[PDB]
């Protein structure tokens, strides 16, 4: 007996199903580490991360909500992106879009 | 004495620990509040003695064992935190999984 | 991508199909539904989801909620579901999916710059409890009840006076006015009960016009057929509720005479089992009638090994009885019956008794209404197994039946269900957040009208809020003008119209009671059973349809020694 | 039928002829009269008398009292009688026989639906005490005094500042306004004293117009003939009282010079014995004059074995004196005299000293005014026997003489006797209920303006109000708006007319002082003696008509170690 | 006549040339000037100077001060001088020579009948502290800070909610209104910060119009270039301040990108060292810019042996991070650097960092802002010796540089220096009196708006205020209406004009912020250094002009175990 | 610990009992408050041990005798009542004429 214990049924949860995704190779050319959140508009991340910013337009990381991907200086890796939904309007970040798309 | 609110608040913790201390002495298995108070009071005295935060983070995991507390209690206490005046001022001691 | 169910539960709390143990009881609840879109859950913190342009939008205050409780596991009479809860203007705005419509799908609860966040992942959220049997013996009772998870208190009293020690009555206009003014200082919603024991209607109408939302008929002031009829007549014309504590002495008649005096009119019967007062030994038979809304006070819940032993002296002090006067001790003993005490627990499990209350400091414990209700549920599951209504391998239905006893049913009984009583849109945001390991015992957060009013708080000078000692302390929702704005003082329709709030210069928000005469047993959520119940005059045995109703006394209970220092 | 006297006493409290011991002292009181009709006493509880149609009538709120204290044993300056007390609109309605005129005889206090009940059988009820020597060093003093049975506090101060530590003065309009506003937060009636030490009349008139009900002349601010004359001139024109702490140093003249400066005008002399301040060593001779209303502060009451020893260092801290400065220690010593300390106790017994007060935290104990007054009475009975005025085998007269010292006399002295000071019809219902075993030490209930303000209260979560721990806790009468309605802020006639209450937006009920200039020694109830008293300049021996006045120091006192934890 | 210097110091406190040790540190201050006329010092008490016709004059209230602090040793950014302080209408009237012009020379502070006296001889008097980094997690923080000597609290929050646990933000109009109302109940001056993280200007303008005096940009809500630009644009048009907690993750850019986004506009950078949040690992380089007003939070002050060890778990709880999530622990570790923690202490000593604050219960200790500031000064004197600016054999300059960090500089940074922040004529009389042995640790008296609000107080029932137990208790300045009159609620110019105070019915005095956009680093008193500072991306080494900046960790500190019970 | 108001209130009773306990140990005759606190604290520990209400109602009358308290004290305490968390929840223990 453990007070308030969970009895989680075994299995897995499929995240962001039925949505467009794409893979992109990213490389940190800066001398300081960069960490990106699950819902940040990838096309507007720190300029030191080199990748096809055009392909990442309207996309965010396809990872569980609230988690992140870290890039140490010089680190190169391939990440999977998932398209934004809702109104597909991007406001904020580095102020590159500030509107629909 | 000019006791500030925080000093008086800690007197409440000290007293709660006296209660637990006497019960443990009788051979009773401690419950949730008694366990938290006993381990916390232990740390506060460690700081008064001049022990380091690092030493206490370790020693605090050896005050009570799973056989001295009620069932489920160890799981109700994933960690214990308490602050006290060390020789170098107030510091926070965090003891992870204190009861095993 | 993909994530395992366990890892998922650790981050966002349980989802559909997962079960959770309620504290240290044998009751398990299973998540029935989850209103989220997997992958789009909102989480707050360093580098999380609720950030500008991401989980937080660009809308103005008018178009977003003031507060959002993220990933909450709701337990209410209507369901046990996982969802986000939005609060706007101190009221429940929506139960659904929170976030930013600009980039997220299915958002029904918009988060903007004006939105505060309470992380409820891994926590259970319920409506604030409603105790309708309060004796205002001292103001300290309010903090005790609030800490336990009770946000509304209905009762009567003027302080530690003999009349109040024994009865839930605030006698007359002067005292009623005084107590309505004092109520502004308390962090709970309050409604008062006047003294209903009079055979002159105008003496009752004055009290209702002064502000009471109900009238208490108590045997200590004379629970005679004439007084009962008078109170009900006035209640019928002013839309207020009557609470009854019948003639234990059978002085004016037996239970059938009292029932006849009531004449099918709506009435709330206090401590229907009888130990707290009522026709000896069959007052419990009242739960068979359609016009009776029956409740239990808490010291007899649940039946345990020490129950009988503690009752005699408790009875004496509560009613100013003299242990040296034979007649005084004989009538105290006729109220304490093992037979009816054991049957009461089963009647609750069957839905024959619809409410639980305290009877604060007058044969009841103000901070144990919620706690004892769950102990009864536990003891009943252990003894009787699953209810006939259960579906699946969980106790979801039994949980919904019992939570209704101290939330929606007391609200319906007293005509305040339009304001409080459950987590439904439009109702006051009185919410209680619980960690599963402490469900029903010690809350993590108590919210009143959209503001946190009390919560456990560690060392004030600490670097974080968690260091010891951690104990309950009043928060901003319990302070001055903020408190007034987050609490309600219930008035009768007549008092509201007479301008009582303006005259007394009441500072808190005002709410009016209504629908007290139209509620009946059939309206009690999950607790509408009208059993063909009988009590043997000699043996005191309780039977329903001829079958004997009884239970066994507990030697040990959950939600007890594992959580309390004393 | 018939009932034995002992059984009767156990049910309704003592009656005519029965005697009761006051706490653990040697003082016994005998019931002088009983206003009841045997067989018709009202008692509340399960199956008792106060019930619909029986002891409770059918009248509307306007025709019955709000509160009734049943079977109370009243101890007041006018008598020691058994009776019911009715309270209506926060004031004493009547002292007589309560009940229902419909079926009971001789009912003068009607009980109806609007009536709350406080059971006083077996209890002693007295008026709330009045301490006229308060140093507002901290707000916590109010709760301490209220718990002791003191409901009115007159004094001055602005908090823990040097000026207030030493004197009862609230200096100027700004501080006076601020303290009048702060007073609304305290559960006691309050009146303030301004700084009267000035030789410019207008500087005094401003303070009176701002709100003070009196002016304190203190030697620390210069108690010179010029300052004294100025204060008295203004007092004479604005109907306020002057409190004096004379020139101990004999710097401007001797006691005869100060008396000459007073010139037969009415004045209240603080701590007339001298230890608390005043012409060394003969300030005590002031009690011989008709215009002097003399009081004692409490640390010298009564004379005990440890009295002298504790005084020196107490004196030093209270007056900011330097123990290294010879002149400072010499003047401290000239104030402490065994001779005058011993005589003071006898002078109280003779009625030469008319009031007792504290001198809170400035050479006095705020919670010990009542307690010490009774200890003096006890020590005097033990040493001197019965007073010449005693009739019967009881101490009734001595009790009436002493209770007057902290109730009606302080009220008369300060012009507030029209509102408080005794249990008489029309006065504010400030009452204190005591259990005989704890009389004068720990009250059972303290009522302010008709509402219980503080009382001993047990475990808040308990099934009854009696379980441990039992300690004093604030009740509804001490909460927000209810408090404002149950307390009084006394103002000068000028302030009242100037609209000070409206300007500062004071929330409490307002009362005005009057008749401060017309009271004289002959008006002090049971304490109007003007003895031909002399003090020997060399030996300090006090003599009245040539006979030496003195007493012996107590080694042990009642109302001490048997009741307190520390 | 003549008097020796030691005897003089014992009676009136030290004078020109005398030195005093600050608590148990190695810091010594030397009296720079004395505004008295030897022989004419005012002293209060039995037979002292402040008496009618002597040190007290005949003037009316309008021509004398309400309060005078006699013989005070002032320690402020402008000087360390001996003088009397006069307070009138809740504000600082004058710093000079008090007394009666009728008989005394050079009197600039007239004492009359309306004057209260606080004896400050032998005590140090300073302005009340100002903490600009408050997380309103619980109301109890106000009493803790007040007791420490902090009289103004600026921050944001709604209680113990996740958003507030992590950020100093009061989200939106509803919560802002609620917190402004709750503020009337707290005994400190208060100003609120709204959530500045939005890319829609109107969502910010609404909050400013509702009452906030600043906007907090926090990474937990998204500290992106777009959000930063938006907040600064609104700040520039509404004259409010912006507080920044930058993007630690370097997610949107590096420190140079954030600085570019700021674009030379005025901004207050919170915990500039970085442990409390900010671009890893070089956020500390911000102190080189003219538009940046940099502050430190207190757990990293000063660098000690246990500092690093306690930080990791503190970080986690404060930001709702998961220790099981690798990315969460990696970003927590990147914030804790021995290199920047050690350099911070030196940067304070050099005047590169201009303010100290707490970061209450979110990686900071609310009652230790003052205490830790002095511990840094001590550790710096011990390690680096005298500052280049020092004159004489004392630490006067270092003391002025450090006291400015928690008094005048926070006031200038937030646009409230016209009301509080220093002991200058016309400013609110928020003063703190200290005994030299307890300087910076435990105050003797805390004055708010001219009234004592909290102070150590002994046994309430004692004969004097000094007997044990002595602990801090609320005084009259913290009670109801008196409190409202002695505290300030700061509003934005827009809110003031919109009639927010009238609408919410705020009871306290209102003050408006102004000059938040025009302050720059050059305006910080004694702390205007703009060093050419660099941080090595790999080693984290801090260098100024190429030289390495560092210090050694303390094993023992003053103002620690000698004063606290726990 | 998450101490509720009632738990903190009981800490006051426990501490008052510590005072009495030490004085009884010195051989002093206990006064009114000391006696009530000592017997009350005894009952609370009995409940923690798991004793029944019936057993405590009896045992409570044997904690202090008339010779261990001051004159008049036994008469000032016609009964003592205290509640505590028994294994089966909160229960009230009433001890009539505890001192004889
Ligand atoms: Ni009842
Ligand atoms: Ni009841
Ligand atoms: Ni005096
Ligand atoms: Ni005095
Ligand atoms: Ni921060
Ligand atoms: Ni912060």
């Amino acid at each position: 007996m453990i007070p308030g214990e969970y009895h989680v049924k075994p299995g897995q949860i499929a995240l962001n199903t039925g949505r467009a995704t794409c893979r992109v190779v990213v490389e940190n050319h800066g001398d300081r580490p960069i960490q990106v959140g699950s819902h940040y508009h990838f096309a507007e991340v720190n300029p030191a991360l080199k990748f096809d910013r055009q392909q990442a337009a309207g996309y965010r990381l396809n990872i569980p909500a609230g988690t992140a991907v870290r890039f140490e200086p010089g680190q190169k890796r391939e990440v999977e992106l998932v398209a934004f939904a809702g109104h597909r309007a991007v406001f904020g970040f580095r102020g590159e879009v500030m509107g629909p798309l | 004495m000019e006791l500030t609110p925080r000093e008086k608040d800690k007197l409440l913790l000290f007293t709660a620990a006296l209660v637990a201390e006497r019960r443990l002495a009788r051979g009773l298995k401690l419950n949730y509040p008694e366990s938290v108070a006993l381990i916390s009071a232990f740390i506060m005295e460690g700081a008064r003695d001049g022990k380091s935060v690092a030493s206490l983070m370790e020693e605090g995991r050896h005050v009570l064992t799973r056989e001295q507390v009620m069932e489920g209690v160890p799981e109700m206490i994933p960690d214990i935190q308490v602050e006290a005046t060390f020789p170098d001022g107030s510091k926070l001691v965090t003891v992870h999984n204190p009861i095993i | 991508s993909n994530i395992s169910r366990q890892a998922y539960a650790d981050m966002f709390g349980p989802t559909v199909g997962d079960k959770v143990r309620l504290a240290d009881t044998e009751l398990w609840i299973e998540v029935e539904d989850d209103l989220t879109t997997y992958g789009e859950e909102v989480k707050f913190g360093g580098g999380k989801v609720i950030r500008d342009g991401m989980g937080q939008g660009q809308m103005l205050a008018a178009d977003c909620v003031d507060l959002v409780l993220t990933n909450a596991l709701i337990v209410d009479h209507w369901g046990i579901v996982k969802a986000d809860i939005g609060v706007k203007d101190g009221r429940i705005f929506a139960i659904g999916k929170a976030g930013n419509p600009d980039i997220q799908p299915n958002v029904t609860i918009p988060i903007g710059a004006a939105t505060e966040v309470i992380a409820a992942e891994g926590k259970i959220v319920t409506a604030g409890g409603i105790d309708t049997h309060i004796h205002w013996i001292c103001p300290q009772q309010a903090e005790e009840a609030l800490v336990s998870g009770v946000t509304t208190m209905v009762g009567g009293g003027t302080g530690p006076a003999a009349g109040t020690h024994a009865t839930t009555c605030t006698p007359g206009p002067w005292y009623i006015s005084r107590m309505l003014q004092a109520a502004d200082s308390l962090p709970v919603n309050i409604g008062l009960l006047g003294k209903g024991n009079v055979s002159q209607p105008d003496a009752l109408r004055e009290q209702v016009a002064a502000g009471v939302i109900g009238l208490k008929i108590h045997e200590d002031w004379g629970a005679t057929p004439a007084a009962i009829d008078c109170a009900l007549t006035v209640a019928d014309e002013m839309d207020i509720q009557v609470a009854l504590h019948s003639d234990t002495l059978n002085e004016s008649g037996f239970v059938e005479d009292t029932l006849a005096a009531i004449g099918g009119r709506t009435i709330h019967t206090f401590h229907t089992e009888g130990a707290g007062g009522g026709h000896a030994p069959d007052i419990i038979t009242a739960c068979a009638h359609p016009n009776i809304l029956p409740s239990s006070t808490n010291p007899t819940l649940p039946y345990t090994l020490n129950t009988i032993d503690e009752h005699l002296d408790m009875l004496m002090v509560a009613h100013h009885l003299d242990p040296d006067i034979a007649e005084d001790v004989a009538f105290a003993e006729s109220r304490i019956r093992r037979e009816t005490i054991a049957a009461e627990d089963v009647l609750h499990d069957l839905g024959a008794f619809s409410l639980t209350s305290s009877d604060s400091q007058a044969m009841g414990r103000v901070g144990e209404v919620i706690l004892r209700t769950w102990q009864v549920a536990h003891r009943m599951k252990v003894q009787r197994g699953a209810l006939a209504e259960e579906t699946g391998d969980n106790d979801n239905f039994r949980v919904k039946r019992y939570i209704a006893k101290y939330t929606i049913n007391p609200a319906l009984t007293h005509g305040i269900a339009h304001e409080v009583g459950s987590i439904e849109v439009g109702k006051l945001a009185d919410l209680v957040v619980w960690s599963p390991a402490f469900f029903g015992v010690k809350p993590a957060t108590v919210i009143k009208g959209g503001m946190i009013a009390i919560a456990p708080m560690g060392d004030i000078n600490a670097s974080i809020p968690t260091p010891q000692p951690v104990h309950y302390r009043p928060m901003f929702g319990a302070l001055g003008s903020a408190r007034h704005h987050c609490r309600l003082t219930f008035l009768s329709q007549a008092a509201a119209a007479n301008g009582v709030a303006e005259r007394l210069n009441l500072r808190s928000a005002i709410a009016v009671v209504k629908g007290c005469r139209t509620v009946q047993k059939a309206d009690m959520v999950h607790n509408s059973l009208q059993p063909n119940i009988t009590v043997d005059a000699q043996t005191y045995e309780v039977r329903v349809d001829g079958e004997l109703i009884t239970s066994e006394p507990a030697d040990v209970l959950p939600m007890a020694q594992r959580y309390f220092l004393f």
